[PDB]
RNA sequence: ACAAGUGGCGUUCAGCCACCCGAGAUUGAGCAAUAACAGGUCUGUGAUGCCCUUAGAUGUCCGGGGCUGCACGCGCGCUACACUGACUGGCUCAGCGUGUGCCUACCCUACGCCGGCAGGCGCGGGUAACCCGUUGAACCCCAUUCGUGAUGGGGAUCGGGGAUUGCAAUUAUUCCCCAUGAACGAGGAAUUCCCAGUAAGUGCGGGUCAUAAGCUUGCGUUGAUUAAGUCCCUGCCCUUUGUACA
């Protein structure tokens, strides 16, 4: 039993990792059934990395809310990768979780180290942060 | 077993140069399923070249303005495009974008001298990650214009067009501008 | 004068329906959260009323 | 997908030329008072599968789109799509096609210009109608 | 295994409920389903004429996933992008005349009640209806 | 089951008068369910600094933030009288309902 | 462009005698060298599958691609 | 002269509520949120103004200030002033003039024919 | 979180560069000195000095008209010149915030019935983390059709009709139905803006508002190429230097 999030954005995901026969419900759809299918990938990355008998005791339910559609999938699989390194380090010795670890964090970081980049404010005198308007001289 | 799309290993294909071995990141660390990764890569100098040569790929594609900001089309692209070179010339086709960024990043180049506009140019030769992403915008250019008016797609056009860097073939606007702008820096000597 | 066509004009739903509450003005007012004062007026109370500069 | 024998290369039907290489909701768009928002309830009243180009039809159904496009309200194409829906000299419901809106369109005109409204003179003097600012725009 | 709408893929399941909206003939279809524009920003008629039965059928999946939803709420779901022309694009909301007809086209089958709080859901008979179709596309790979 | 709502423009003095309300409470031992912390409000207005339009446009923003506090207890509704008579520090202003 | 709206006569044995002896056979394939529509490309292209003389090795909304079964 | 299937005929024995299903939605939704004392005492005058002709001369020209007026049916016939800011422009109304506004019968500018430019 | 730990460079001093551990190794805005310009504002002022007019008013009201006019320029902007597209169906996700008013009529809208729309009609909820609101937003995604044509892009101009606001829509306010299909096929000398959640694509709130955004002010969403430097250009500051200039 662990609830342990990730986030990317404004979107926010966070797995329900409890004990069971194998498991992976996004909102109750699970793994296979989300929306996007070029970034297919992203979400079994885990799965194709750790394999399933790694996750060969959890249940793992995740709940996404906000943010865009693939800000939500970069949430999901961080909740999954620290869903699973949460549970390995309760439930299971902490050299198995070094191993998931090391494979984790050297293949991508943003599967278990968060994004701390944000949306920069628009200021006044042009239509973005930094851009300006179009500043006629004669 | 890291996979490109799931089907491509990326354990077989031979860059055949000494200079671009460092500079064209594909070979084990840098296989990767996707070509997106949404990576911080472009905050400092020099983390932008051991970006994925296929992430730096499909980026490039995003260049006009109908199309600014959209990744997952150029995916798709991409993608299409790799399956069009397996099945016009079933070869493993991360040789077929090693061959062409290693074929048609141009050795020599020219530079602007003669205090700002009397045209005297002085011929320099050229640093290689330079030459890498001179080689991917010379290969975004060309397919993209020999697409834009056509009754071919885009991704035969793609695709063919870094076919016709990898064997050197001189319709290509890649191996073109290549061969033009060294022969201007070999005329202005 | 006759008190049937003086000041008979409809002012309900108008620009002059609505002035500054403080320098008898009607344009460029602030509407929101019954202020109903023009900009300047505005400005020059801004921190008496608790609106701050951050 | 073979051309028929019965394949028309042009038809010419009311006076203007429907190339028989277009698709047929399509091809009529150039009857003025046939629009597409017109055409593909014109060809949902007269009962034909869209799919096919302006030559793979027969002569019968052709005049059955013809003949229900004159009078749509027979065949219930509805009150509110019609072009004329009071007329100013008939009142009655009408959709106007290909020479009858031309002629409808400047007697209006004219009739503006008799009666000494603003709109005719608007359209007589060489000016935007519907109340545009002609300072900055429009100019040829 | 146990086969509901949220575990399978929805580009199928709506297609083969209107399937079955159309093979049961007992969905009423109104005198005007042929003739009409859907928003004020859509540009044409449907390529397809089973428009009616594909939009009762995915209607009647988004009964399924959220109920206690009304007419006002499936004009939020049903919106999209207006061009105007010249000026800007813009947010433009779906007809309540064919939800609201839709809606009770479907309440005329007795597969579809209202809400205790006014707006509508589900009935066991209509989640029975739905369970069966996703249960019958599980096994069509 | 009364409940004290505490409003504010300013943080300090809220929270000095809401610890020393919870801390008359739990002096006398009746059931306090703590502060919940309800969402501020931020009115803002942009206006532009120049009185004549004649400048580079540079224009000028003003805030202020409301904070929104409650305490709820279980009670006779007439011991209630004897917390609120210790509240009465400018800013806070206290709303009581049953 | 001036492409066939249907078949001709003589387009068929092109269409069934050169075609799987193409290397990459999309619908962006036929139309150079034909003179024909992109609309006969498809149709007739997603036919030849039933026929069994290709093999659908990608499907989208923009772009399909067949090629020779061996 | 025929409007909306309609004579002139058999229009003067119409009331409002009849003329409510024949015109457009502009002076429908004029007679629906109804007239005010201005146009009726208006009318009062060009009624007054014509019934004092002899059968072959006109009424005496009745002007006025409004420029919004609906031409009803009852006024053809009239000579009326219609306000235009300078002048008081002179109408001659016939059946066909129905359903137009009152201000489109006093023309509030001049045709604009240029010379030059300037500096 | 400090240039703190390490390696190097460095008159071994300021620091600079590289890399681990780390959420984070230049997040962004407000604030803003000496002192000056004949900079703008007497149209924000019951801040004003004087001059002016002050009852056939330049006060003050009511009414039509005007600022909207067009042989014509210049600037801010929007929409596009299409196949990465267009059109039709499906699918699924935000976030800043607004909400019944001394003066004073002006509000956010659920849900049910009737229409193809704007809307009509009624019972409800809400002074707000409570109701609208899980704010079922757009782009993006997945299939259909279209096939390089001034074409199904472009939707300018132009006709009849219905509704809403209001004392009143003509010089069409706004909206919707149908019809009409203009240059435009990627723009020459000059030039504008910009370095990481940045440019750009895309929508949603606030303002003004009886009706309301091609503008402005914010919010998020999809999210890159290229630089890690120079004084060539354009301005600006500083040091030396020349004066009959103050
Ligand atoms: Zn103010």
């Amino acid at each position: 039993s662990v609830q342990v999030f990730g986030r990317k954005k404004t979107a926010t995901a966070v797995a329900h990792c409890k004990r069971g026969n194998g498991l992976i419900k996004v909102n109750g759809r699970p793994l296979e059934m989300i929306e996007p299918r070029t970034l297919q990938y992203k979400l079994l990355e885990p799965v194709l990395l750790l394999g399933k008998e790694r996750f060969a005791g959890v249940d793992i339910r995740v709940r996404v809310k906000g943010g865009g559609h693939v800000a939500q999938i970069y949430a999901i699989r961080q909740s999954i990768s620290k869903a699973l390194v949460a549970y390995y380090q309760k439930y299971v010795d902490e050299a198995s979780k070094k191993e998931i670890k090391d494979i984790l964090i050297q293949y991508d970081r943003t599967l278990l180290v968060a994004d701390p980049r944000r949306c920069e404010s628009k200021k006044f005198g042009g239509p973005g942060a930094r851009a300006r308007y179009q500043k006629s001289y004669r | 077993d890291i996979k490109l799309f799931g089907k491509w290993s990326t354990d077989d294909v031979q860059i055949n140069d000494i200079s671009l071995q460092d500079y064209i990141a594909v070979k084990e660390k840098y296989a990767k399923y996707l070509p997106h990764s949404a990576g911080r890569y472009a905050a400092k100098r020099f983390r932008k070249a051991q970006c994925p040569i296929v992430e730096r790929l499909t980026n490039s594609m995003m260049m006009h303005g109908r199309n600014n900001g959209k990744k997952l089309m150029t995916v798709r692209i991409v993608k299409h495009a790799f399956e069009i070179i397996h099945l016009l010339t079933g070869e493993n086709p991360l040789q077929v974008l090693v061959n062409a960024i290693i074929n048609s990043g141009p050795r020599e180049d020219s530079t602007r001298i003669g205090r700002a506009g009397t045209v005297r140019r002085q011929a320099v030769d050229v640093s290689p990650l330079r030459r890498v992403n001179q080689a991917i915008w010379l290969l975004c250019t060309g397919a993209r214009e020999a697409a834009f008016r056509n009754i071919k797609t885009i991704a035969e056009c793609l695709a063919d067009e870094l076919i016709n860097a990898a064997k050197g073939s001189s319709n290509s606007y890649a191996i073109k501008k290549k061969d033009e702008l060294e022969r201007v820096a070999k005329s202005n000597r | 004068g006759h008190q049937q066509l003086y000041w008979s004009h409809p002012r309900k739903f108008g620009q002059g329906s609505r002035s500054c509450r403080v320098c008898s003005n009607r344009h460029g007012l602030i509407r929101k959260y019954g202020l109903n004062m023009c900009r300047q007026c505005f400005r020059q109370y801004a921190k008496d009323i608790g609106f701050i500069k951050l | 997908l073979v051309i028929p024998e019965k394949f028309q290369h042009i038809l010419r039907v009311l006076n203007t030329n429907i190339d028989g290489r277009r698709k047929i909701a399509f091809a009529i768009t150039a009857i003025k008072g046939v629009g597409r928002r017109y055409a593909h309830v014109v060809l949902r009243k007269a009962d034909i599968d869209l799919t096919k180009r302006a030559g793979e039809l027969t002569e019968d159904e052709v005049e059955r789109v013809i003949t229900i496009m004159q009078n749509p309200r027979q065949y219930k194409i509805p009150d509110w799509f019609l072009n004329r829906q009071k007329d100013v000299k008939d009142g009655k419901y009408s959709q106007v096609l290909a020479n009858g809106l031309d002629n409808k369109l400047r007697e209006d005109l004219e009739r503006l210009k008799k009666i000494r409204a603003h709109r005719g003179l608007r359209h007589f003097w060489g000016l935007r109608v519907r109340g545009q600012h002609t300072k900055t725009t429009g100019r040829r | 295994p146990g086969v509901t709408v949220k575990d399978v893929n929805q580009q199928e399941f709506v297609r083969a409920l209107a399937a079955f909206l159309k093979k049961s003939g007992k969905l009423k279809v109104p005198e005007w389903v042929d003739t009409v524009k859907l928003a004020k920003h859509k540009e044409l008629a449907p390529y397809d004429e089973n428009w009616f039965y594909t939009r009762a059928a995915s209607t009647a999946r988004h009964l399924y996933l959220r109920g206690g939803a009304g007419v006002g709420s499936m004009t939020k779901i049903y919106g999209g992008r207006q061009r105007n022309g010249v000026m800007p694009s813009h947010f433009s909301r779906g007809s309540k005349s064919v939800a609201r007809r839709v809606l009770q086209a479907l309440e005329g089958l007795k597969m579809v009640e209202k809400d205790q709080d006014g707006g509508r859901k589900l009935t066991p008979q209509g989640q029975r209806d739905l369970d069966r179709i996703a249960g019958q596309v599980a096994a069509a790979n | 089951r009364i409940r004290i709502t505490l409003t504010s423009r300013n943080v300090k003095s809220l929270e000095k008068v809401c610890a020393d309300l919870i801390r008359g409470a739990k002096e006398k031992n009746l059931k306090v369910k703590g502060p919940v912390r309800m969402p501020t409000k931020t009115l803002r207005i942009t206006t532009r600094k120049t009185p004549c339009g004649e400048g580079s446009k540079t224009w000028d923003r003003f805030q202020m933030r409301i904070h929104k506090r409650l305490i709820d207890l279980h009670s006779p509704s007439e011991i209630v009288k004897q917390i609120t008579s210790i509240s009465i520090e400018p800013g806070v202003e206290v709303e009581v309902t049953i | 462009l001036n492409n066939l709206v249907l078949f001709d006569k003589a387009t068929y044995d092109k269409l069934c005698k050169e075609v799987p002896n193409y290397k990459l056979i999309t619908p962006a394939v036929v139309s150079e060298r034909l003179k024909i529509r992109g609309s006969l490309a498809r149709a007739a292209l997603q036919e030849l599958l039933s026929k069994g003389l290709i093999k659908l090795v990608s499907k989208h909304r923009a772009q399909v691609i067949y090629t020779r079964n061996t | 002269f025929t409007y909306r299937g309609v004579d002139l005929d058999q229009l003067l024995d119409m009331s409002y509520e009849q003329l409510m299903q024949l015109y457009s939605a502009r002076q429908r939704r004029r007679l629906n949120r109804g007239l005010r004392r201005k146009q009726h005492s208006l009318l009062k005058r060009l009624r007054k103004a014509k019934k004092e002709a002899p059968p072959m001369e006109k009424p005496e020209v009745v002007k006025t200030h409004l420029r919004d007026m609906i031409i009803l049916p009852e006024m053809v016939g009239s000579m009326v002033g219609v306000y235009n800011g300078k002048t008081f422009n002179q109408v001659e109304i016939k059946p066909e003039m129905i359903g137009h506004y009152l201000g489109e019968f006093s023309i509030t500018y001049k045709p604009v024919k240029h010379g030059r430019p300037g500096i």
